[PDB]
């Protein structure tokens, strides 16, 4: 029996290889994103902070030519603290579901506690709602501050309009999805937490660049 | 008489398959002719192999 | 014959399309919008640091010196960046020329063959795999050699950079001793792969970025 | 007597399984029947046979 | 019928764990998320167990 | 006998270290955390002796 | 005869102690070089081919 002995030799053998597919950390790929993100959000915050304090001092001693350009500047940093922190908030709640350890990227898959809260059957939940508007609103107020595809900032509010869409997605096979169910439906834990986390880097981004064209 | 000729085939496509996971595993380059084959292919090769021999043992003595 | 003869070809069976077991769609869609942002940023990062050399000419065309030795350093940090990024894009190019005619579709992506295979050879590093390991660990050398190593200026980007570009062996979750490529690279997706490369290109970025940020200062 | 058309059921439904797997590595779309076949049709139509065929033989 | 139920059983719940785990299915009827994990999970603790039990 | 105890035996423990491998089932008894991967090692083991045992008979 | 049956026992255990090795990433270095897994399972699976080969003939 030549098929007999492939068999019970061989079963071990894709025993072995599928080992191998399960010990690759690709996973891990997003933990280490995450870091890298979580890292570059201070950074960046401190460049903020100190763009910020540089604007208060320039207007203090000279409140003439950019004294709004400074009221402006303070508003969209709450604004921007506020989604922050509200996609802060949803990363806290589930990272606190991963287990102990919080290094533990390749346990973090399982994606269970998210779709629970952002949608129940097939239209959003009533907080799962709230991150929608959360979003929406957060691009709607920066854009009427800056001035919407006109005037000023009109490059980055295209930018920004890009980055914090809502719209209705179209997939590969051509079914319309909606965004959050798109874009949060059944991913990871650690792949939901890194994208928050550059959801996050494009809050600081955008205000970065904000701050940068009021010099 | 026709016990010969599914001899042959099990034990040409066990080497197949063999050869295949081999290529797979050790990411090596067989290279006689076409591309470099890889062991990727090589894989593929040997799944067709496996399944041509699954579909030729629902039909023996 | 018997049960258990029965039960290991099943388990055959059951084990040999577990070969088809990859990532979700889901896990690949996030890795390639992952890609196409870290892509974005490595472009943004890319602009400011040309600024900062721009920045770092207008200096010492005034006053040529104080700024001259910092403007030498900064041109041969981003001569060695520069090409460190392009041998990073040169692979990554490599990898995304083996996925199909339409580029974001990540679904698709998912497979591995040509990267490990130029890479890896079976428990050894190809001889491109070990170029990519000395460039790697080239760019950390001759970086520090510019700055001074763990002493003298810089401090702790000196400590910062020899965290990101290590090569050396990495132990995995399970406890057992990783080689750094075979770690990162060996059966990753491409799209996998591709953003993990974009991600030491961001990392490139960032860093240079952070020494011209010493520079001005 | 169905010892028979057992053993060809599971060679066929495991012919479909191993030719689904290789189509979802591949990502080979083999349109004759009706919409887009794909490997994942062929491997869930594969396993659920062979599930049938291991549920059926368990009475 | 005392080890050729739980055989069959065992072997078609691991075939539909190794379905479910392959293509990423979430099935759930209320109550329960089956997913793949627990299928597979199912089927090979029973197929463990059956093994070291025939093994004496 | 022992050559068909120890074949059910590395069978269920090779097929237990496959599903902790897959599920990342990480039981800690006492002393040392057990994983799939020692599952799998001490099957394989078991296989290997076998095997080789099996050759000359 | 029994030299088909000794080498397919003796390559089969050979080539799961590299699978072995390979699973827990061993470099067992006893004599000449390092052994690794990759060695073991290119050895093993050779000799498996080869004898699967010549035995369906």
């Amino acid at each position: 029996s030549p098929r007999q002995k492939m068999i019970n030799l061989m079963y071990l053998v894709f025993i072995s290889m599928l080992a191998l597919n399960m010990g690759k950390e690709v996973l891990s790929a997003f933990g280490l994103m995450n870091e890298k993100l979580e890292a570059s959000n201070e950074k960046a915050n401190n460049a903020n902070i100190n763009a910020i304090q540089a604007l208060e001092q320039n207007n203090a001693e000279n409140p003439d030519q950019f004294a709004e350009a400074f009221q402006k500047s303070k508003k969209v940093k709450e604004l921007s603290d506020s989604f922050y922190n509200y996609i802060e908030g949803i990363k806290g709640e589930v990272m606190n579901q991963v287990g102990e350890d919080k290094k533990d990227y390749q346990v973090m898959d399982k994606s269970d506690y998210l779709d629970q809260k952002f949608f129940v059957g097939d239209n959003y939940k009533p907080e799962g709602e709230e991150f929608v508007r959360q979003i929406n609103d957060y691009k709607t107020q920066l854009v009427e501050l800056l001035g919407g595809k006109e005037g000023t900032y009109g490059e980055l509010v295209g930018k920004i309009d890009g980055n914090f869409n809502t719209n209705d997605v179209v997939d590969r096979e051509g079914v319309t999805r909606k965004w959050l169910n798109y874009n949060f439906e059944g991913f990871p834990y650690i792949a939901s937490v890194a994208k928050l986390s550059m959801m996050q880097s494009d809050i600081r981004a955008t205000e970065q660049e904000v701050y940068a064209e009021m010099l | 008489t026709t016990k010969k000729i599914f001899q042959m085939a099990y034990g040409i496509g066990a080497s197949i398959v063999i050869l295949g996971a081999l290529f797979k595993i050790l990411h090596w380059e067989i290279d006689f002719g076409g591309f470099k084959l890889g062991g990727g292919f090589l894989l593929a090769f040997g799944l067709i192999t496996e399944a041509i021999i699954f579909f030729i043992s629902a039909f023996e003595p």
